[PDB]
């Protein structure tokens, strides 16, 4: 029954926000060692806890990407400990945690207009029928939110290939450090991003 | 009135430029001038007032930039978005901008002086016909001019470019100039309004937000991004210094994760091609390799190839965009 | 009646091996020790005076190429083929190498004392078994030593040394210790007779014949090949300084030619390995390259795990080749 | 009627000789500029001329091999030249020329190793069943005779990896360059080779 009252705690912490992510991004820009994986699992427990659906994890070597059961085992393991079955707990960290790498970003983009290029060669589509939006759903995000939220670990002043077409209006807030995070320090950042006025251009 | 400022830089000034010029310096440095409206409320002015003034510190600062040796300069100046406002001030920044523009040609030759080249970035068809034609005229006057170089940013935002620059590659492949195939990342670069300029060196954004509101997103992939809580009309050169510090810190770990990437993808792309050949050679049934180079041969043809459509794609889409600028 | 002459070097011997060791010397030649009865013919002596002649070179030759530190030396001395000729010849052939081998053991220690291996390369059960003994003793006496190597042909031919290696791959796979894939030029050099030893660096045969008579065959590929008119008993000092010069000559041009070989060789594998991971990542649907860099993965797996394979079959082929000269 | 009357001094010079070559083998190691292709057909025209029957022309840089239609083209020129229909000139010169470089030679008796431990792997050949002619028989050379004459051009004193297994008895006949080679110099080389005692180890 402890575990219930983190649980609710948690859940209490997100709800009290002014507003809450539904997509969060995490960009690790420390090279000096490799990654703490427990650190960012609880980056990611912590997102699912307090109501975020969807994380993406990145880091411009590919090291995550590279290591992607590593990083989920980690998460499962963090997630288990505080929601005290493992097919639906590892189907439902799979539908709401992304591992990125540069490849997502620009090759991405790359590989729709290369999708779409191809359309028009078989006479299926014209290149003025090409408009921001269908483009948009041509990416890989398909039907996902792009990100509201990215938090930046580091001490590089740079999104370094993250998402550039779905980061048109993603907050980025920037934290030190992932390394031994607390979740005070967390939870600063999203106070921080329920605080932003976003206007859209008016 | 006019479009840049002519004043030297004070002691202090010059002394700090002397000083950070030892180091690495911007080549290219993009503004999203934030924050005219909100400095027109704290000063209790109008907000027309704001935007004049928001105008005046971007002559100041093109001054400081060329008197720190950084010769390129992109601007946000009017996001599609920004459509959306009244029409009281949506008309306030249409005439701003006619009258600078219109200032502009007539301070014409004092730009031959001084070898600035104005372009002027987006989707130019929104903006009413008359602010089209002056923008035609600046644009097609201070072409062929090399000193320095100011892209203006007006109805524009990226995912708009983004998306124009892949109608263009797909018109090349409806007109026989291109294959879907040839499609890369380094062609959508050449595509971009911004073509015609490296990637910026530096993003800066005024006002303290820290979104980048469409504004250079492939472009800025790999920039020093600087968020600095000034209002833009309030900018001063220690700001612009400081954002300039900011990316002498961060320009070893940039550049080699810059370096990184461009390698990985020429790597990558190598593997995807050498598998090209190799899947044509199972098929056909010849060797994957053997003394007579068939595979390095039919990989330096499926380049130079690829190399020679594009080459005649892009000299069309130059051709193209050359006509519409000169009616 | 020893196997290798006690004897220094004369001035000009001296001198001249001086001079020639300040360039690329040969760490390894190759005899054919040929012209042994034509000598006998022109001397007026009976065959077997003219072979036993030619075996008191043989051991002047040795003294002369560690005089010169050439300290690796493999010699022609018995072909299956020579089986064809007279009983009386090749009794007497039998002969003279039961009563070198049998003075060698009784020479003993004072192969210790110069630390002289011996290696007795071909295919040795077509001997007399009572040879096989007295071979297989100055074997097992001489291993272990590592000062000089002598390696003696005897009933070899290279064709039956290259199919001998191959039907020992073919052990590995039928074993299981192999993969068919595994098998390489690398691979059956380890297999051959002459594994524990380089590739000679000169092939040396006498008499002015212009073959090479099935004598290491895959061995002297890229060997300074010397045809000397001399006949082998009559062979001299000069006539073996005279192929050292023809090698150093040769060195610099051989040394390329070696090493575009190798790395062609080189090349090609890698070709045929990315080929075999694409093949594979074509099946299973996955990417043929990506920032996972799981085709680099795939490419290290097959290697590591294909150099497993062969060392645990070379170790294996080294125990049973063990077992045989130890009974 | 004049190449009538070449023909058949060519024919009776073949015949003179107290052998002639089946199979001649051209060992190309110059090194200093490319070779001269037309040289090179020349010597391959004259050994069909002669009554050669197979020709191998080497190079270890695999540059005849990398030019094979420049080859034959100038092989094919000269031959309608000598004997005054193209396609059968040009499938004779097809089955007596062949091209070859050092993947001929190791690279192939690897290849056949490949192909016995291929079947000894499906019950179908034991190691045992691999004596020195069935490797023979598995080897690129089919029933083609082994060289019996390769003639060398070049400085380099080395076969350079040619036909490694096949050369067990060719004779080797070194001549300084195949550039400007004259008739009379081919023609003393096949002298040399007639003269030449094989004694086959009796
Ligand atoms: C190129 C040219 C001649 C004129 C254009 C450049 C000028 C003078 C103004 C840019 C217009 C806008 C909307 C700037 C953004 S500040 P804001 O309006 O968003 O104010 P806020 O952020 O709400 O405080
Ligand atoms: C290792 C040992 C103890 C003895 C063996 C070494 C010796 C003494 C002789 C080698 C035997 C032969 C056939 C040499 C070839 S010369 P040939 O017979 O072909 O003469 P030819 O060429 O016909 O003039
Ligand atoms: C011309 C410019 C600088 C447009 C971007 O600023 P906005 O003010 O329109 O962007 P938001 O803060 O509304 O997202
Ligand atoms: C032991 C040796 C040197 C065998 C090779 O010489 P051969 O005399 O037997 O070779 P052929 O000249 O008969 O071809
Ligand atoms: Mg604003
Ligand atoms: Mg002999």
């Amino acid at each position: 029954l402890a575990a219930a009252h983190h649980r609710m705690r948690w859940r209490a912490d997100g709800r009290s926000l002014e507003k809450l992510p539904v997509h969060m991004g995490l960009v690790i820009t420390e090279v000096e060692q490799e990654p703490s994986f427990s650190d960012i699992a609880s980056l990611v427990v912590w997102c699912m806890a307090v109501g975020i659906s969807y994380i993406s994890v990145y880091d411009h070597q590919g090291i995550f990407k590279r290591n992607n059961s590593r990083l989920m085992d980690e998460i499962l393991k963090q997630q288990q400990e505080l929601l005290g079955d493992k097919d639906d707990q590892v189907l439902n960290c799979h539908l709401a945690v992304k591992v990125l790498s540069p490849e997502d970003g620009k090759a991405d983009i790359v590989r729709a207009a290369q999708d779409f290029c191809q359309l028009v060669a078989q006479k299926q589509k014209r290149p003025t029928d090409l408009d921001v939006d269908t483009l948009a759903s041509l990416l890989s995000s398909n039907g996902c939110p792009d990100p509201d939220l990215v938090l930046k670990f580091g001490p590089v002043d740079a999104t370094l290939g993250f998402l550039p077409w779905h980061i048109r209006l993603t907050e980025i807030v920037s934290l030190p450090s992932h390394l031994n995070i607390s979740y005070e320090d967390f939870f600063s950042a999203l106070r921080q991003y329920a605080a932003c006025e976003q206007r859209l251009g008016k | 009135m006019s479009w840049i400022k002519e004043g030297e830089l004070s002691l202090w000034e010059r002394f700090c430029a002397n000083i950070i010029k030892a180091g690495p310096m911007p080549k290219h440095i993009a503004f999203i001038m934030d924050g005219n409206r909100r400095y027109a409320k704290k000063c209790q002015v109008e907000r027309q007032e704001g935007h004049s003034q928001g105008f005046n510190k971007l002559a100041e600062t093109l001054r400081w930039c060329l008197n720190l040796g950084i010769l390129e300069v992109t601007v946000y100046a009017f996001s599609i978005e920004n459509f959306k406002r009244s029409k009281s001030e949506v008309d306030g920044l249409m005439d701003l901008a006619r009258q600078k523009f219109s200032r502009l040609m007539e301070e014409k030759e004092k730009l031959q002086k001084h070898g600035v080249c104005i372009r002027v970035l987006g989707d130019l068809h929104l903006l009413p016909l008359d602010l089209q034609e002056l923008i035609a005229q600046a644009v097609q006057a201070t072409k062929n001019y090399n000193k320095c170089f100011l892209n203006v940013c007006f109805a524009y935002t990226s995912r708009h470019e983004i998306s124009n620059a892949v109608r263009e590659m797909a018109w090349g492949v409806e007109q026989g100039l291109l294959d879907p195939s040839d499609i890369s990342e380094s062609l959508l670069d050449k595509c971009l309004y911004t073509n015609r300029s490296p990637h910026p060196d530096i993003l800066i954004r005024t006002s303290g937000e820290v979104r980048l509101s469409d504004f250079l997103l492939w472009q800025t992939s790999h920039s020093c991004l600087v968020f600095q809580p000034v209002l833009w009309p309030e900018y001063t050169f220690w700001n612009l210094f400081e954002a300039i510090l900011q990316f002498q810190m961060n320009h070893s770990v940039l550049q080699k994760a810059r370096d990184m990437y461009a390698e990985e993808r020429k790597r990558q792309q190598l593997e995807r091609d050498q598998a090209t050949v190799t899947e044509q050679l199972l098929r056909e049934g010849l060797q994957a390799s053997g003394d007579a180079q068939l595979r390095r041969t039919r990989l330096h043809k499926l380049s130079a190839r690829r190399e020679e459509r594009v080459q005649g794609f892009l000299q069309a889409l130059e051709l193209k965009r050359a006509d519409w600028l000169a009616r």
